[PDB]
């Protein structure tokens, strides 16, 4: 029961999922052929959430992959695990984005979305009781943004009750991939604040820091960067695919982490992180996981929580561990950091305990954190946004696809109202 | 299944393209006979038998240099309908390139092109290689680029025009062709790339250690630039780049769309050692004012936008390390309204060596496609050269008697000066 | 018992049957020699319906093949299964059609039909209890149309009680084989609405769509196109040649699908359709057959049922399957598509369940659908018809064979009255 | 068991037929001696011994070019009763072809024909190859086609007449023969096909890359057209076509029955590569106005009906793909009353190469047999050429003194102008 339909969008939206479906396949023991060659019995007990059973003891993922060019889709089917997906599900266009939010959401996104909504609606009906959708995309590019937000506008209309969460990638502070990413961010964020129930803001600036400082890798490729994002994604729904002594799910993480239906931008965290030479000397016990999470450098967002305040904190642990050893740590981080949490919400720590660990590591955890630290993130976008808009630079490319200036005002003014809302609860009594 | 044809106009078109299509046939195991012992679907339409042909068009008004192709090494490689010739040349006239000789064969050129787009399905955009100096590169291109916006329009058109030198001008009346060909291509070509000859002579002397280059040595380093842009089509990379993205990240306003290219590293075979060629080493060689290929000191002006392409074994982390250095240097400054002026491109495959070349088999290479306000200083001298020759009404009578009204100069001067003040608006910073 | 006499007419009428008799031979296990080399016992239990037993353990088809030239008949006997037919049955003329309905039905059709009605009447008497006739022809050409409709006018007079159904081929919307096919259609349809009990309108425009989109074939030949039409034809009488848990036949499909004796133009459908690379990942179970049928693109007619309304729906399944899993799907497609079915007929879904599957595939189905969607089909003929008739173009060729203009009026006015009848039941209360 | 004889009249008849019967003997393994080491029952009546003969008739009023056959390579191939000769020629006179020399040997020509239809049983129709220019091709054909409607009538008769050129007229009095021979053949010949010489000279120069063709090179490309029509008889195809179908799909009204032919692709051996020769590629070459074989731009007029024949390895799906493109092009338009103007023909066998020819061994070929209203523009000039010569009463006295009333011109002019207004009715669209 409680099935999930996975959607991808963009070149960044593809390569994360290819790393992500690589991890989920090993968490159950699924070969690169597509059959089953596992060992235990709990691997198959909840297999139906991310898979539909086919005949001949072969299993297929319930995946939907969308891009505006046949290039990135060719790379997925040609690498490892390029045979596991059903070849019908690969939707790909021929026009291409052009790295343009106007072309992604109005001109070419509207023509291809009808070929997507057939495959979306077919996979929703074949499941018994649908739990909700999750989307992996980015905000910088065109196909990840414009084709991405168009689906979320059409998903919520045909399915209002179903939960909807996004593993987007917010662009970094220092380096910047796309010149028109402030226009791409502001137009996409205005859609994310209407049809998404939560958002997992991940920054590549944090990922180059973690793979260099903590993993101690000389030349970290994207396969090492996108490996950690998948471990966070798997760690959210790890209590749904396995039994546990306190079972959480997407809906329990929805209500417990969102106090107000606008404030739904979250930052993740993962633990443990042992390097190659440093793996044997570190004593890997339960309190050692606790002091690794709550610092600044282990967050996957490029903002220190010391500037702001926490609202809600989710903790999803994995492994045979005792509750008292967990509850002692979760109580203790409230007490000495009593300034950093907010006052008018008592007990702002949500605990979730699974049973089965991931592969190799004896135990694990997954951090979800809400904070007012993200107001520096959107203001750094909002300062860069009006700095380009005051000169009307790069404006006619969006305008030439039939887009009015009032769209930019209604996008940007709705952002600063949200920034004021985080400014309100930061200094409330 | 995405394709991109290329047009080569005149003697500037063909001799650059000869080394270019030489380089493409080496990077796909392509014999010159067309045999070979997917990936290469971009620039080649496969025949039924075991033979490949390029998606190329070579056009010239004078049949001299075309016959090098029909007799040389690359002879059985092209469809002979694609080698359109002529009888008489424009002979450094814009009028003969656009009015007299142009209006008699332009229908045959357009007709072969529309056959090419039908057998393609992933038609992205166009490539036109010519010069501002010669009459064929100025006149015949100006008539051609008008027809494309009539015919296709929405397809992104690129040009590697040979911008004339400040001092080493081979032709005499280059201040007459370069102004009039700009007054046509400004409205139709959304993006064009400038490469000067003179700086390449400075690069070939100072870094290649070759005191005597012919046009061949110039044609090699331009051919690396062409392959470095279309590399994301011919190979899969970690972070791709498309030909529609270049007009997005490099056109801040629809008038000013003239960036300039710089290739790095440029080293010889016996100097291929003695340095480690790291990504941080070569990226400082990109923004160095001596190593550019257009004679415009960028410290005079301001960088509006930059687009870097990396190819080979390129660390994704160290690219983030390299750009973090350059945003801190005081000598390089950006324009006030643009905070984030970079476009990063990563592809796995290295640029190979051409046999008998001079560059060595490096593991990594950069093609810098950046746009600056420093190029406007070159325009002011070229417009000042235009006012000198027009004041005495010299060389005008060759242009009047070939289907051109004399008042067209006074109109085309005003739009050029209108472009001249457009750089002056971008140069100042913000108010308050 | 319940034997069937098969008749062919035209070049299109020949090549379908050669593909059709290829399929029926493998459904029982009959060699290209003509003997029996089957394995099981139910293959021979109902063999007498499409065959007459000859001595020496050899079997002959009960076929009648008609064309106006010796060309197409030479191609049938020279290919594979060119020896199975009795050489006496091949009736062929020497004049030729000329692609003319006037020559097909009056001049040369009347001379050859006397040589046909001997062989027709001989094969009718040798069977114990005749069930009815089926005809495969086309409407575009001359021999398929004029020689085709002349038989149906003479069959019904000598045998009124016997059922009479046609696997015709209605010409496509976009491409058009015959310039005078609007004259060929209108004159043939006027005979089909008097002497035929039902009609299976198949369009080649649908067949090029199915073999390209669903089968994923680069160069589909007619042997691949005519293979699917035969699978529909075999799927209609599949409950007559095999026992089943709910036995339908031609007469049960006659009464259940025809509410009014004029409205007898039907569209077929087939399922499943797995491509070569897509055959293993698709889970082939009973509800997967249901959602494949009722869309637009799997119909073999070139008209969307969304424009009109269904009247009756026949479902003929093949294979060891459970009824509850069938009845759940047949109920469910009524409920969510309650607009698309008509109101004043309750329970407009006819179910038929055979036992034995076809070769290779584990289970199968066959769709027969009645709709008001075909009013776009005849009006597209009727608009093209009067557009040629107003200028009297191509008229003297029909006129020169002794044909009056009043024949065209009585043909065309009887068509538009039928179009008004489908217009009536579309918007009834 | 279906057969079709062919008549060849005059020097235009024989020299075209020489390359044609050359081509038929190669596509059935037929040695010129008649020996060979079913399918070929159409154009050959088999003898008792191992020897085959054609169902052919060669007739000419002047015995010059007939003696090429009785001395050349194809010598033992024909029955010498079938090579009917004459003594004196018509010499570009319609009167000597129809009245003087015609009435003395026409009984011998009819008598050999009626022997041919008796040994046949599948007699479909007739083929008559001649020209409008010469007197034998005009006069002797006009007397012959009248006798066939008297004798057979219901058998469909086809003609590949050589329609005279707009400019390259070899003979002088071609405006006199072409009018009078049209006034006879209009009532009897139900369908006739026009092929002009001048456009073939344009095809042989532009696409075959042969600057100097003789009549041989013209006779090859006409011979492909003849074999492409009768291919459905000589071989089984997926979708057959019969010689009675051509008068059905191409005669909208019993006066206007003049379509025109175009063969495609037309490429050389060294240009046989460098293009893939897909069905969509060659079908655009069919409706191209440059590639036709009759000097009439079809964009001036309107296509009434079209009949396409494909032969070789032809995809049935892609033919549906090709026609769906051409019905969308704005430059090609059809007549308002006809929505569905196509007739598709598919056969399995390719057209072979003649040894020492110029076309290469392709895998597919198209013969376009389309009918247009653009041909009426050629008639208006040819009728205007007729009014000029008749106004001065020039060249009339050669015609009066050979059994022809002078008033026959004034009658035959009126029926021609009656045909001229028949195109004008079809040209306008519908009312309301
Ligand atoms: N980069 C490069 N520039 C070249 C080359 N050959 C000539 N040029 C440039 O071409 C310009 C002279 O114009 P041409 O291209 O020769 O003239 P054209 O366009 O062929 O037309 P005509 O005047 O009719 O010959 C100068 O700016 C030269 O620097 C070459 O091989 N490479
Ligand atoms: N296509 C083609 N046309 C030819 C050929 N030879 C002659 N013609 C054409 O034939 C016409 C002249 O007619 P002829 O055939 O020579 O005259 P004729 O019908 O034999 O009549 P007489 O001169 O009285 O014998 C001109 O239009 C020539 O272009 C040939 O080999 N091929
Ligand atoms: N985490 C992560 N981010 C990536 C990766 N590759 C690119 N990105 C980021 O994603 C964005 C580029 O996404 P991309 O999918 O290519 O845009 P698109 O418009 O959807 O695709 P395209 O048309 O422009 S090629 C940039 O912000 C870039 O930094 C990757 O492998 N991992
Ligand atoms: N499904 C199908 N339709 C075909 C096939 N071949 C032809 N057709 C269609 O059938 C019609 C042609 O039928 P045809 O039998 O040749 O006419 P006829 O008059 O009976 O025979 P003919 O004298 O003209 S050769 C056209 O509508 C054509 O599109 C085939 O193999 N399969
Ligand atoms: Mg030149
Ligand atoms: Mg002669």
């Amino acid at each position: 029961m409680r099935e999930i339909v996975h959607i991808q969008a963009g070149q960044c939206g593809n390569q994360i999922g290819a790393k992500f479906w690589e991890v989920i396949s090993d968490e159950h023991g699924i070969d690169p052929t597509g059959s089953y060659h596992g060992d235990s019995d709990l691997q198959l007990e909840r297999i139906n959430v991310y898979y539909n059973e086919a005949a001949g003891n072969k299993y297929v993922p319930r995946a939907i992959l969308v891009d505006l060019e046949p290039g990135t889709m060719d790379s997925v089917r040609s690498g490892p695990f390029g045979q596991i997906f059903r070849p019908d599900n690969f939707v790909f266009g021929q026009s291409g984005a052009g790295n343009n939010w106007a072309k992604g959401h109005y001109t070419e996104g509207a023509e291809l979305v009808d070929s997507v909504l057939d495959v979306v609606r077919k996979e929703s009906e074949s499941c018994d009781c649908l739990q909700g959708f999750q989307l992996t995309h980015s905000l910088g590019g065109g196909t990840g943004s414009g084709m991405g937000t168009l689906l979320i506008s059409k998903i919520r209309e045909e399915y209002p009750d179903r939960i909807m969460n996004t593993f987007s990638v917010v662009p970094s502070p220092k380096v910047s991939d796309t010149v028109v990413e402030p226009y791409n961010a502001t137009l996409s964020v205005h859609q994310l604040v209407e049809n998404t129930d939560e958002t997992y803001c991940i920054d590549n600036e944090a990922l180059y820091d973690i793979c260099f400082r903590t993993l101690k890798l000389t030349t970290p490729t994207y396969g090492d960067l996108n490996h950690l994002v998948s471990a966070t994604m798997s760690g959210v729904t790890t209590c749904l695919r396995f039994p546990g002594q306190l079972n959480a799910d997407l809906r329990k993480l929805a209500v417990n982490m969102v106090p107000f239906p606008r404030l739904h931008f979250f930052m993740p965290g993962f633990a443990p992180l042992t390097s190659r030479g440093s793996q044997q000397y570190r004593a890997l016990t339960v309190p050692e996981l606790t002091q690794q999470m709550f610092d600044a450098k282990n967050m996957m967002a490029a903002c220190d929580p010391r500037h702001g305040r926490y609202l809600t904190v989710a903790a999803v642990f994995r492994g045979r561990m005792s509750m008292k050893e967990v509850d002692e740590q979760m109580l203790n981080v409230q007490n000495k950091n009593s300034s950093y949490f907010v006052e008018w919400i008592p007990n702002n720590v949500k605990t979730a305990v699974c049973d089965i660990p991931p592969r190799g590591l004896k135990m694990s955890a997954t951090f979800i954190g809400n904070s007012t630290a993200i107001q520096e993130l959107f203001k750094r976008i909002s300062e860069q946004f009006t700095a380009m808009f005051r000169r009307k630079a790069f404006l006619h490319w969006y305008t030439g696809e039939g887009m009015d200036e009032m769209e930019f005002t209604e996008a940007e003014s709705n952002m600063n109202d949200l920034v004021s809302e985080y400014q309100q609860y930061q200094d409330a009594t | 299944m995405r394709e991109c044809i290329s047009i080569h106009v005149g003697q500037a078109g063909v001799q650059i393209g000869n080394a270019c299509w030489e380089l493409y046939c080496l990077e796909h195991g392509i014999q010159p006979d067309g045999q070979m012992p997917d990936s290469f679907n971009t620039f080649f339409s496969e025949t039924g038998a075991g033979k490949h042909v390029p998606r190329a068009v070579f056009v010239d008004l004078e049949p001299t240099v075309i016959d090098e192709v029909r007799t040389g090494t690359y002879r059985q490689l092209f469809h002979p309908e694609q080698l359109i010739t002529g009888k008489e040349d424009a002979a450094n006239n814009y009028a003969r390139g656009h009015y007299t000789i142009g209006k008699e064969i332009i229908d045959l050129v357009l007709d072969r092109i529309r056959k090419l787009a039908d057998q393609c399905t992933g038609l992205q955009g166009f490539l036109v290689f010519h010069s501002f100096g010669g009459g064929t590169g100025s006149g015949f291109t100006s008539l051609l680029m008008e027809r494309l916006s009539v015919d296709y329009g929405k397809k992104s058109k690129l040009e590697f025009s040979i911008y004339p030198a400040p001092q080493v001008s081979t032709a005499v009346v280059e201040p007459y062709n370069s102004i009039l060909t700009t007054h046509t291509t400004l409205e139709h070509s959304d993006c064009a790339f400038m490469v000067d000859n003179e700086a390449i002579y400075d690069i070939c002397r100072r870094n290649l250690d070759i005191e005597r280059p012919t046009y061949t040595n110039l044609n090699r380093l331009i051919s690396q630039i062409v392959s470095s842009i279309t590399a994301s089509l011919r190979f899969d990379g970690a972070l791709n780049v498309d030909l529609t993205e270049f007009q997005t990240n490099l056109v801040p306003y629809p008038r000013i769309h003239f960036p300039l290219a710089t290739y790095a590293p440029v080293i010889s075979a016996e100097k291929a050692y003695h340095e480690q060629l790291s990504v941080a080493e070569i990226t400082n060689a990109c923004f160095e004012p001596a190593n550019q290929m257009v004679k415009c000191d960028p410290r005079h002006g301001k960088y509006m936008a930059c687009c870097l392409l990396y190819r080979g074994d390129v660390v994704p982390k160290d690219v983030n390390a390299a750009i973090a250095t350059i945003k801190t240097k005081r000598s390089i400054q950006f324009v006030d309204w643009c905070p984030t002026g970079f476009k990063v491109g990563i592809n796995y495959q290295p640029p190979t060596v051409v046999p008998g070349g001079d560059l060595a088999k490096v593991q990594r290479a950069v093609c810098m496609l950046s746009n600056t306000t420093a190029i406007a200083e070159a325009w002011a001298r070229l417009d000042h050269k235009f006012d000198l020759m027009y004041a005495k009404r010299a060389f005008v009578h060759w242009y009047v008697g070939e289907g051109m009204e004399e008042g067209e100069f006074s109109e085309a001067r005003e739009d050029m000066a209108a472009l001249e003040k457009d750089y002056e608006e971008v140069g100042v910073d913000s108010v308050e």
